[PDB]
């Protein structure tokens, strides 16, 4: 008792003063007595006699030392499942970062040093760490290995997601490396940076597993108006032909579209410039067939929305056409080239930090307009991820009170909110200075801005000052608008939300009900959570339309990927449903924002998904933006048009050559039927293999990665055993003749 | 033919000038012009409003004379007052908010120059002093019934128009006949000189004047308050002695609507001014 | 060893107690935000008056 | 208060009655009332001096009659009535 | 698993305790917002009235 009681208070007291003295590496630092670091070791060396397999990265991770953990992995089983374990307690401990990078560049180099390097702790590493350093030594190794179907998977998802910037420096740093295996380590490097080969694949498989329904179409055919939900329509069709490229949906008949001259016209081409994408010919020749005679549209609603749709199919692409940009956007128009050409420019020019489009948009902003000052703020945010100029934000927050419109104060709020990436650290007494600033709209975009810097749930403190504005407030604009940061900053549970925000389900005002319907439509996204689906049915029924919309949001952000025989979703399909016929008796807005939210559902015919995160735990960029600026749509209807930068479609890669597509077809351990279709109406207990062939891989659950099994009688095998959904490479185990090569398609709707 | 979504810009100083103008709101027809700035199609701005005299005619074209409206502008224009008009308001006693046929007549002829033509009607003297939201009026043109009616974006203010939503006079009357959003503004000056300004309005002159005035008549005047109260204490309590026999012998539901506990509260909270202020006396003798 | 099963069995164990701590943080958040679900349902109620 | 204020309020004790005057702030940082009635009016001195303007302080409200009230209570929507009790007592018994 | 709970648990510790000074901040603001809404609604009982049966 008494030993035990010592060595536990002297283990507590000596982690306490370890967590004390971690925090200062130098400067008064405080002695430590090596008696106690004699009796700690004596015990924790016996305790490290086996390990236990429990405690032996706990305990090394409790304990903040410098070499107490390497030691640890000497003598130890399962190297992949102590590093997999032990980067899983480090991930799960809600980090300071200032001990993690270390940790982590320290614990890299173990694997190389193997008989053979893993690919998962890289992976999980350079997703956080983002160091220049630790990516030169695996970068030049893969020359010295001679080895090319191993680099394709890490090409592929390093140069895939996880870094932008990262990816516009190692593009160079690799691109030096090489010649000003020769004549195979050129295609090598040409082929891993190029990106075009994913979008090839998805316009492939996305191209050939399209299924339309007439009951649809023809229900908003029939409930549609020429005030309101006549852009609900044209978008809605945009989300169900996204991807596909299926204008003879759109070219039945011009008396639909063009039948108003307003916005109802922008949202149309800007919606056809979320139906197809990914095209350098047939976009710019799609756009200019349209009316080759004259070159002088009486409508510049069809420009306007050419260039934003233009800038929606040329995002994040290597083959921009900015330079054209901008010999096309010195011209001088009306609110069309300066608008439209600003957002296309801005997110064609997206993580490029040029210093050009900064110039250009200055000038631009310079003529005290709020519409080319709201969209060059939102160029300016999306060209300045991660360029943190000094004079930018001083000069942008000088600009803000020195002005009366709005739309000027929401766009370089989002400007300056955008910006900040990674400045945990930094933006400390940025968000702490500019809180308590007299404009409302500013409040938000302290908010706003701190939303997107603390993403991953590192900082508790935040959120004091986050509910504490929310309910201490009165205005509504930062009650509305703060939960939103809530859900940035605590996506990462989804069971954890609801038990906090179920009080803001039901509040005093409608404005926090419907921000935290918003609040519940992006923190359970992707999920199957029944903790917010219980909670949807008192948000449907209301006299307030505002709760009504965000719940039918809300629950149309969770009825997707989702089966029935699992949940009895029969209430809110019935209800939800309900609202078209219903929409006679109801407000004009909520058959707006019902229709809306049945557009995301039938969003690409059930193929295409949202995802807020990666398969690694890292999120993803351009979601978060596409997310937050599709819940934007309050202000501006016409900004939901980024939705599509958020599609992650979940599917399975089994290419092995870049020009040859094999055969994979594995089984699953559950019953086909329960993972079929829903077909609606017409309206005039185990499965032999999967339906994924020639790679046309189809929708999966996150859920279904855990019950696939390969077949042992199959002809080929990759090398890293499949075990969770991904992007990887076959190996040709037979390396024989009859490789079952297919052919490929021809000219039509796409390229 | 384009439309955009514009939204009226309000400040103190036209509610202010509405509110004294409300109060000298005779039921005789009144007249009132308003100023501002075009800074851009879809916004405007309102700073200078002004009163007219009253006349026999009333609301009517001819009651505007141009000589006294242009001298009276000319005289605001020699001034540090640079702004052109930007509309004409009045009130509507009794009969209601409504426009009748010579308000649009004289609508229709005053908005010749100014496309916006800003129509304001204040109308305090049945609006209860809980409440003093207004609305501003709009004219539609006359063509647009083959097309839609109102084809304004940003459909999401269109919640914070409905709060105006009298079942006669909205869609009562709403052929031909639209209304707009109305926002506030407010700056740092407004906020600290106003806020402190109505503060100190409820405040003393020196602060600590009226302090020891209560301080001394809790012995005085507040002890027949206390002694009432009490009065209405064992008032209740007379009840209360006969409760824990119903409570003793149904206990299921409720019967009395009264719940004899938030009012016992609140005489705790008007008795605690003994003894927040006790301390107020400990500092008062004390120095 | 023998310190899996006592020095972490009492360090488990008084994990335990400070579950405990968490279940009177946590049911005094469920009766608060039930009382404020209260309070909210009759600031509400004349809300709607 | 300048020395001109005489000649300034001088025309207005000429051509209009008895004019009185407030002195106010040109930064709302005074925490007391910034209105300070100063009546003109001509007091006879003991010591002798010869007889000038003098500006007597009379005391002053700021108070509303019907709808200003209403008004600046609809545009602040932060502050807060008379509220006898607990916070409206001791926020005045600590400030 | 057996050892994480203690770790992983912490972050339980810290999302649950930071919601005291936030139900403080609920309690304290409602009930203020309470007796606003509750003097807007009882001013607007006026002595000019009329009487009926
Ligand atoms: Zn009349």
């Amino acid at each position: 008792e008494y030993v035990e009681t010592i060595i536990a208070k002297c283990i507590d007291h000596y982690t306490k003063q370890c967590v004390e003295n971690a925090d200062l590496p130098e400067g008064e630092k405080k002695p430590i007595d090596q008696r106690l670091e004699g009796i700690v070791n004596k015990m924790f060396q016996r305790c490290l006699d086996d390990h236990k397999y429990k405690q032996a990265i706990g305990i090394a991770l409790e304990t903040r030392r410098l070499d107490v953990f390497e030691k640890t992995i000497l003598e130890s089983n399962d190297v992949p499942g102590m590093l997999a374990y032990s980067l899983k307690l480090c991930m799960s401990l809600m980090q300071n970062k200032q001990f993690r990078n270390k940790v982590l560049r320290v614990l890299v180099k173990i694997y190389m040093n193997l008989e053979k390097p893993d690919f998962i702790n890289v992976c999980q590493c350079l997703i956080f760490l983002d160091d220049p350093q630790a990516v030169s030594d695996i970068l030049e190794k893969l020359v010295k290995e001679d080895n090319l179907l191993m680099a394709y998977q890490i090409c592929f998802d390093l140069y895939e997601s996880a870094s932008q910037q990262f990816l516009s420096s190692v593009i160079q740093n690799l691109r030096t490396v090489g010649t000003p295996e020769p004549k195979d380590q050129t295609l090598k490097m040409i082929k891993i940076l190029s990106g075009e080969m994913a979008i090839e694949l998805h316009l492939q498989f996305l191209i050939r597993n399209n299924n339309t329904d007439l009951m649809i179409l023809k229900n908003t055919k029939d409930a549609v108006r020429n005030s309101v939900c006549h852009t609900a329509t044209v978008i809605a069709n945009s989300f169900m032909h996204c991807g596909t490229t299926s204008d003879q949906f759109l070219r039945d008949n011009l008396e639909w579209l063009a039948r108003a001259t307003n916005w109802a016209k922008f949202t149309a081409t800007a919606s056809l410039g979320v139906i197809h994408k990914g095209h350098e010919k047939e976009a710019l020749q799609l756009m200019a067939t349209y009316l080759p005679k004259d070159t002088s549209p009486g409508s510049a609603y069809q420009e306007g929305g050419g260039l934003y749709a233009l800038g929606l199919i040329h995002a994040n692409h290597g083959g921009d056409i900015i330079d054209y940009l901008l010999n096309q956007l010195k011209n001088a128009s009306n609110d069309i080239v300066r608008h439209g050409g600003s957002l296309g420019l801005g997110l064609a020019a997206m993580g490029t930090a040029r210093q050009d489009v900064y110039d250009l948009l200055k000038t631009n902003l310079y003529q005290d307009d709020a519409v080319t000052g709201e969209a060059a703020g939102l160029a300016l945010g999306l060209v300045m991820l991660g360029s943190k100029n000094a004079q930018a934000i001083e000069d942008m927050v000088g600009y803000a009170q020195e002005t009366q419109h709005e739309k000027i104060l929401r766009g370089l709020a989002v400007g300056i909110a955008l910006v900040m990436y990674g400045r945990m650290e930094e933006a400390d007494a940025l968000i702490e200075s500019l809180c308590r600033d007299k404009d409302p709209i500013l409040r938000r975009s302290g908010m706003y801005t701190v939303a997107m810097a603390y993403c991953g749930s590192g900082n508790n403190k935040a959120i004091r000052r986050l509910l504490h504005v929310a309910v201490s407030d009165v205005n509504d604009d930062v009650r509305r608008a703060a939960v939103e940061s809530l859900g940035f900053i605590l996506f990462r549970t989804p069971e954890q939300c609801p038990s906090v925000v179920s009080l803001l389900s039901e509040s005093y005002n409608p404005h926090v009900r419907y921000g935290a319907a918003m609040a519940l439509g992006i923190c359970c996204a992707g999920t199957g959570n029944k903790e917010a689906i219980n909670l949807l049915e008192p948000m449907t029924n209301d006299p307030v339309n505002y709760v009504r919309q965000g719940a039918l949001i809300a629950s149309a952000l969770i009825m997707i990927q989702q089966t029935e025989i699992t949940c009895p979703k029969v209430n809110q399909f019935r209800q939800l449903y309900s609202k078209v016929i219903n929409d006679k008796h109801d407000d004009v807005m909520a058959k707006f924002g019902a229709i809306l939210a049945q557009g995301i559902l039938d969003a690409g015919g059930h193929n295409v998904t949202i995802s807020l995160q990666s398969r690694t735990g890292h999120t993803h960029m351009p979601s978060v933006v596409g997310v937050l600026v599709f819940t934007q749509f309050w202000f501006w209807f016409p900004l939901s048009h980024f939705l599509s930068l958020a599609y992650t479609p979940t599917c399975v890669i089994g290419l092995n050559k870049d020009l040859k597509m094999p055969k994979v077809q594995y089984k699953s351990n559950c019953k086909p039927s329960t993972f079929a279709y829903p077909a609606p109406l017409e309206v005039p207990s185990i499965t032999a293999k999967a339906k994924k062939k020639e790679k046309n891989p189809a929708r999966v659950m996150p859920a279904q990665l855990k019950v696939l099994t390969m077949p042992e009688t199959c002809r080929y095998q990759p090398f890293k055993p499949l075990s969770i959904g991904g992007i990887i490479i076959l190996k040709d185990t037979s390396e024989d003749i009859e490789e079952l090569v297919e052919p490929v398609a021809a000219h039509g709707p796409k390229i | 033919a384009v439309d955009t979504a514009e939204q009226v810009y309000i400040s103190s100083l036209a509610l202010l000038k509405m509110l004294k103008h409300g109060r000298a709101g005779v039921p005789m027809e009144v007249m009132g012009l308003m100023l501002g700035e075009f800074v851009d199609d879809y916004t405007v701005r309102v700073i200078d409003v002004f009163a007219m005299p009253q006349s026999g005619t009333g609301v009517s074209v001819e009651a505007v004379d141009p000589v006294f409206q242009a001298k009276m502008l000319d005289m605001l224009k020699q001034t540090g007052r640079p702004e052109m008009v930007v509309g004409w308001y009045h009130s509507h006693p009794g009969f209601g908010c409504w426009l009748s046929g010579v308000d649009i007549n004289t609508q229709q002829s005053f908005e010749a120059l100014s496309e916006r033509a800003v129509a304001v009607v204040v109308d305090p003297i049945q609006s209860v002093k809980g409440k003093v939201v207004i609305d501003a009026f709009r004219l539609i043109n006359a063509n647009m019934m083959v097309l839609g009616h109102e084809p304004r974006q940003t459909t999401s203010n269109l919640g914070h128009l409905n709060k105006p939503s009298i079942q006669a006079l909205i869609h009562g009357l709403n052929r031909h006949y639209y209304s707009i959003t109305i926002n506030y503004r407010k700056n740092e000056l407004e906020q600290k000189m106003l806020l402190n300004l109505h503060k100190k309005s409820w405040m003393e002159g020196l602060t600590l004047q009226d302090y020891s005035e209560h301080c001394k008549h809790n012995e005085s005047v507040v002890k027949e308050m206390l002694e009432l109260a009490k009065n209405y204490n064992k008032a209740v309590e007379e009840e209360d002695k006969m409760t824990p026999e119903q409570l003793a012998i149904k206990n299921v539901g409720k019967q009395d609507p009264k719940r004899h506990l938030e009012e016992h509260v609140d005489v705790l909270m008007t008795s605690n001014i003994v003894q927040c202020l006790a301390a107020m006396l400990d500092t008062v003798v004390f120095k | 060893l023998e310190e899996g099963k006592a020095g972490s069995g009492l360090r488990q164990y008084y994990l335990s107690k400070i579950e405990e701590l968490q279940l009177i943080v946590n049911d005094k958040s469920q009766n608060l935000r039930r009382l404020q679900a209260q309070r909210n349902e009759l600031n509400a109620k004349v809300r709607l008056l | 208060l300048h020395k001109n204020d005489i000649a300034i309020n001088e025309l207005m004790k000429r051509y209009c009655p008895n004019s009185v005057l407030v002195i106010i702030d040109v930064k709302p940082k005074d925490l007391g009332l910034p209105t300070e009635a100063y009546i003109s009016v001509e007091e006879v001195h003991d010591d002798g001096t010869p007889t000038s303007k003098t500006f007597e302080h009379v005391t002053s409200e700021i108070g509303a009659e019907e709808a200003e009230e209403v008004g600046v209570e609809h545009l602040l929507r932060d502050i807060k009535d008379t509220t006898v009790g607990t916070l409206s007592q001791r926020i005045t018994n600590q400030v | 698993d057996l050892y994480s709970r203690y770790k992983k648990l912490q972050q339980e510790l810290e999302f649950l305790e930071v919601q005291e000074e936030y139900i403080k901040d609920e309690q304290k603001n409602l009930k203020k917002e309470f007796l606003h809404a509750q003097e807007e609604v009882k001013r607007i009982q006026s002595i000019p009235l009329v009487i009926g049966q």
